[PDB]
């Protein structure tokens, strides 16, 4: 029942500090690349 | 390096907190598997350096 | 018990939203309802699915903090204020920038536009706001007469046109074709760092750590007094339902009455997991075209998204 | 002393453009010549005013959100060797789902100093 230091598991899990009700999006990176814009010209 | 030495005194600090991670038993089989090495191989130890070591 | 106040449904978090890599010091949802802006400590504005949460476009060119940022409702553009001294202009059409507003002096803190005649307002450190021209980036007027940090500003179309509380405690109501102020309203005893405007009553109420003032227009005249929420007060935004919000510097949101300050809920909402005690805070909040999310702008780099409970009557004092 | 901090900042509202444009400048920048002339208005597609207007948006929105939350629920010989099967249920554990505010713990910073330190 030892942790060895590369898990060590600090600071409890974001289901378990906000709850079932609140779902949590971690988002990092992106859909839709910067050369597909935001809103589209008249084409 | 300075992030570096933050990691590493976390990592020091938490290895005198949370005990060996090598498990005693595990510490036993390494040491016996290299006892049996070791005498397998009719392995002289070397001895301290000779008051009198000619090289 | 002189008035009897409306009832308003209780407010409850559902989503949190994380991925900024500083704190989030401003958001604007756009006309439409498809996506959200925040700008955060990380100099990055990030588009996000209102709807689904989820990451829709990094944008990035702020060499400092952002700390404003608005969407323009008649023109196809996205206005940005940061630490860096900078006013952007984005085309969403290109995802690029196409106009800066150089003339502030030190940290832009806010902006608002003007709803009618392409003149963007912004604050700063420098003690001044300015007055913009959008299609030639000029500084139209220079209004000076604060003597601290400009925390705040908001615009209009009626009388005050431009209506800005600072951090020497006063707020200042000006007139746009002149450039010189019309009342000054010294009433705060601490910094007012936000002001909202009403939709429909022509009243606007101020905050700041002592308590929150609600007030009449054409000169500032003092009508009510919203007390009890006692702490570094970021945010006011108001719902089309006389629901006020009052976030602050602690975490801690409360949720009033508008027509009779009635405090029907307090949100002290929770941090994130490798967050620290100390850095639950409001930055900013605003809500959706549609007013049932709240968009709440965390000092733990997150946002949260509220609605309405329904479950109904728990509730009435 | 000559190193020191500052406690006060420069007020704006006495130079080049600050009460009478320094008295009309001849002086101008290159940044400061005729560039973006023509401010484009949103168009009839792209959310015109009057087209904002008439719209109930609490109604799409909970239909976007309905769609949103069914597509996040649809997408989802040598015996004698002293040490057995050490790796018996690690399914690889999912550190890498979490993110921590902190960035000396995060994932990202425990990648960074294992892949850049040897």
């Amino acid at each position: 029942e030892v942790v060895l230091h590369e898990d060590k598991k600090y600071y409890p899990t974001a289901e378990e500090v906000y709850g079932p009700e609140v779902e949590t999006i971690v988002q990092e990176e992106d859909t839709q690349p910067l050369t597909e814009p935001i809103i589209k010209p008249v084409k | 390096t300075r992030l570096y030495l933050k990691a590493e005194q976390e990592r020091q600090h938490n290895y005198l907190k949370d005990g060996p991670y090598i498990t005693a038993e595990e510490a036993v089989a390494v040491y016996t598997t290299t006892v049996h090495w070791l005498e397998s191989r009719r392995f002289s130890p070397i001895p301290f350096p000779p008051l009198s070591y000619k090289h | 018990t002189m008035p009897k106040p409306q009832w308003h449904p209780p407010w409850k978090l559902y989503r949190v939203i994380s991925g900024h890599l500083g704190w989030v010091r401003c958001i604007a949802v756009e006309p439409g309802n498809q996506w959200f802006v925040t700008g955060s400590a990380d100099r990055t504005i990030k588009i996000w699915d209102l709807a689904s949460g989820k990451l829709k476009l990094s944008l990035t060119g702020h060499i400092s903090t952002v700390r404003g940022v608005i969407v323009s409702t008649r023109s196809p553009y996205l206005f940005s204020c940061g630490e860096d001294k900078q006013v952007k202009c984005w085309d969403l059409e290109y995802n690029k920038v196409i106009r800066h507003y150089h003339g502030h002096l030190s940290a832009v803190y806010g902006l608002d536009l003007h709803p009618t005649i392409d003149v963007l307002v912004t604050c700063s450190r420098d003690s001044t706001a300015r007055i913009w021209d959008v299609r030639t980036k000029a500084s139209v007027h220079t209004l000076s007469g604060h003597t601290n940090a400009v925390a705040t500003v908001r615009c209009q179309a009626a009388e005050p046109q431009i209506i800005t509380g600072s951090h020497d405690t006063t707020i200042r109501l000006w007139d746009l074709v002149a450039g010189k102020t019309r009342v000054t309203l010294t009433n705060h005893k601490k910094s007012v760092r936000a002001v909202v405007l009403h939709p429909r009553h022509y009243t606007f109420a101020s905050g700041s750590p002592d308590n929150i003032k609600q007030w009449k227009f054409p000169d500032g005249s003092f009508i009510q007094n919203l007390s009890g929420h006692n702490a570094i007060i970021n945010t006011l935004t108001v719902n089309s339902d006389g629901v006020l919000v009052s976030g602050a510097d602690n975490g801690t949101m409360h949720l009033w009455d508008w027509r009779t300050g009635y405090n029907f809920q307090r949100v002290h909402a929770a941090v994130q997991p490798g967050s620290l005690d100390s850095e639950s805070g409001i930055f900013a909040c605003a809500f959706d075209q549609s007013e049932s999310r709240l968009l709440t702008a965390e000092a733990d780099k997150t946002i949260k998204v509220y609605r309405e409970d329904d479950t109904a009557t728990e509730e009435t004092h | 002393t000559a190193a020191r901090p500052t406690f006060e900042p420069a007020r704006g509202g006495r130079g080049k453009g600050e009460g009478d444009l320094s008295q009309l400048s001849k002086q101008y920048s290159s940044r400061d010549l005729p560039s973006h002339t023509k401010i484009k208005y949103r168009q009839t597609t792209q959310d015109a005013p009057e087209e904002v207007r008439n719209r109930d948006f609490r109604r799409e929105l909970e239909e976007r959100e309905r769609a949103a939350a069914r597509e996040k629920n649809r997408d989802r010989w040598d015996d004698d060797v002293v040490f057995k099967n050490c790796a018996k249920g690690v399914d690889d554990q999912k550190k890498d789902k979490r993110f921590v505010n902190d960035t000396l713990r995060s994932e990202f910073h425990k990648k960074f100093m294992e892949k850049y330190i040897k």
